[PDB]
């Protein structure tokens, strides 16, 4: 709703609440020369 | 989208879809930001060169689908819009300056495991993540090809932010600080795109100081559907969150 | 701008 989008917002139900990783953040990760 | 692959069912649960009212199709993209906020691209509601103007009663929001056709029974949430905004300064005259857009719901919808909203940037977030090489997501239920079918469910793909002259050299539009560029180089053997039918929709990336997915851009405009020397345009949403932020301010939440 | 549906149940088209 305005500023780093919301409370909760950005973590997943079904992934990051469960502490799942989907199939290609990876992916993302390691762009960032190196995501952690 | 092109050259993706099918999203696993929760993967981005902040997707929207613009769906127009009758004939019942398809519209456009948006994305979940609050509980009674979307946000999408100016141009899916307004693009006069093409006599396109639509009103928060010719169309539906569909919110918690996989699926493209089906009515996604106990799953899925439908809702109406209140009120609709368009930036001001839009330029649909020239090349999209601006393209963005908010919509308040007629009620604000609850969310589920298949149902919540993506944060926005900040200047420091903004600053550590939009950078050239880095990769981000977009998600939809566009074409899967320039010419030709459609997708069965919703598709996705990641692609690298490229530098801003490149960009430029890319195409003789009119290029502002109001956008970015994103995909593969020739050189780099991989490719991806997004089409026809993912306009509005949401570029995300994930912090890896905090774990959360952000909106980093608006699909907005491009030539052709991954077309090799050819990138995507996306609406740079944290130089336009100042305008954001009030008319959320001014009109309730 | 790059230069079939399931019926709805009506009790949504307000
Ligand atoms: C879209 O349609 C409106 C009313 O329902 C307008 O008042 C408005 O001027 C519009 N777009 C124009 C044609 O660009």
């Amino acid at each position: 709703t305005f500023g780093s989008g919301e409370a909760d917002c950005g973590l997943r139900p079904l992934f990051e609440k469960k502490s799942l990783e989907d199939k290609t953040e990876r992916e993302l990760l390691e762009s960032y020369i190196d995501g952690r | 989208i092109v050259e993706g692959s099918d999203a696993e069912i929760g993967m981005s649960p902040w997707q929207v879809m613009l769906f127009r009212k009758s004939p019942q199709e398809l519209l456009c993209g948006a994305s979940l930001i609050s509980d009674r906020w979307v946000l999408t691209a100016a141009h899916c509601l307004l693009y006069p060169p093409w006599d396109k103007n639509f009103t928060e009663n010719d169309l539906l929001v569909r919110i918690g689908k996989h699926s493209r056709t089906r009515y996604e029974r106990n799953i899925e949430k439908i809702s109406m819009l209140e009120k609709i905004y368009i930036h001001p300064r839009y330029n649909w005259r020239e090349n999209l300056d601006r393209d963005i857009a908010l919509m308040k719901l007629k009620k604000p919808v609850a969310f589920s495991d298949y149902i919540h909203p993506v944060c926005l940037p900040d200047r420091e977030t903004a600053a550590s993540l939009l950078q050239a090489g880095y990769k981000g997501r977009v998600t939809g239920w566009g074409n899967l090809k320039e010419t030709w079918g459609q997708p069965s469910v919703l598709q996705v793909v990641n692609l690298p932010i490229v530098e801003r002259p490149v960009c430029k050299d890319s195409t003789r539009i009119r290029i502002t600080d109001n956008m970015f560029c994103a995909g593969y180089k020739p050189d780099e053997g991989k490719r991806g795109d997004a089409c026809e039918g993912d306009s509005g929709g949401p570029f995300v990336m994930k912090s890896p100081f905090n774990n959360r997915w952000y909106q980093m851009g608006i699909v907005s405009w491009g030539e052709g559907c991954d077309r090799d020397g050819k990138y995507g345009f996306y609406t740079h949403v944290f130089r336009l969150k100042k305008w954001i932020q009030k008319v959320i301010d001014q009109f309730g939440e | 701008x790059r230069a079939d549906y399931e019926e709805i149940p009506a009790a949504y088209a307000x």
